[PDB]
């Protein structure tokens, strides 16, 4: 499902590989 | 847990650092986010509902030489826009802040905060102060180097978002001691005109 990013905490969705905010990888 | 991407923006030098760091545990946790040169300070606030954090986005300076990149905007919740109350051209500048906030974020609920009250030469003082009432923001005076008024757009964030008008802190956080003494008579009369202000025109 969703994800949190561990670089800046920004919540994703299940498809982004990549955080929308800071490019930073799952 | 509930979080909140916060961004904080505002011209070079109006204190956003000096503001987002007072908050002992959020300078202790925080993150750099080496894409954007960003830090992220988490500030938990503990409130009659339970914890509320909210991720402070900081920049790195680059403010100075131009408009933010989209992905320090990006998947914001809320907003403080702050100036210097020392600076007329701080506040000139919000309207821009404002209206680059707007463009990537749209809906969000956005505290306009005049910093650094705490000095005597005030410039930009309640009676100029109009933007947020123009466009629907609570407005907040502060001085991030006395703590002075440090939880008040938090608190008003916090029941913007959660729905909740009567959402309290149940204690305030953590924070850096003053560095210098919010004078208790100033902070009273700051308050008084800011009422004046509010019902007048
Ligand atoms: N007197 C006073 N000075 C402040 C306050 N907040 C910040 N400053 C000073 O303003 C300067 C810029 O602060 P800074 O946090 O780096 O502003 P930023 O560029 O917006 O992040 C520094 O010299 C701070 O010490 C305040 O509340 N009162
Ligand atoms: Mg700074
Ligand atoms: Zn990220």
């Amino acid at each position: 499902g969703s994800w949190d990013c561990e670089v800046c905490l920004v919540q994703n969705k299940a498809d982004s590989t990549k955080c929308i905010a800071c490019e930073s990888a799952k | 847990q509930v979080q909140f991407k916060l961004v904080l923006v505002g011209d070079g030098g109006t204190g956003k650092t000096t503001f987002v760091k007072r908050h002992l545990t959020g300078e202790s946790e925080k993150k750099y986010v080496a894409t954007l040169g960003v830090e992220v300070h988490p500030l938990v606030f503990h409130t009659n509902r339970g914890p509320i954090k909210f991720n402070v986005w900081d920049t790195a300076g680059q403010e100075k030489f131009g408009g933010l990149r989209d992905g320090y905007y990006i998947q914001a919740q809320c907003a403080i826009i702050m100036f210097d109350v020392t600076s007329r051209v701080t506040y000139k500048n919000v309207p821009n802040w404002h209206r680059d906030l707007v463009r990537v974020c749209e809906n969000i609920p956005i505290v306009l905060c005049g910093n650094k009250v705490d000095i005597k030469d005030r410039k930009v003082k309640a009676k100029s102060i109009v933007f947020h009432r123009k466009k629907n923001l609570q407005y907040y005076d502060i001085s991030a180097k006395s703590n002075y008024n440090f939880e008040k757009p938090f608190l008003w964030l916090a029941r913007k978002l959660i729905g909740d008008p009567n959402l309290e802190f149940v204690a305030m956080p953590a924070l850096a001691p003053p560095e210098v003494v919010m004078d208790p008579a100033l902070a009273a009369q700051y308050e008084h005109d800011l009422e004046v202000a509010q019902t007048t025109a």
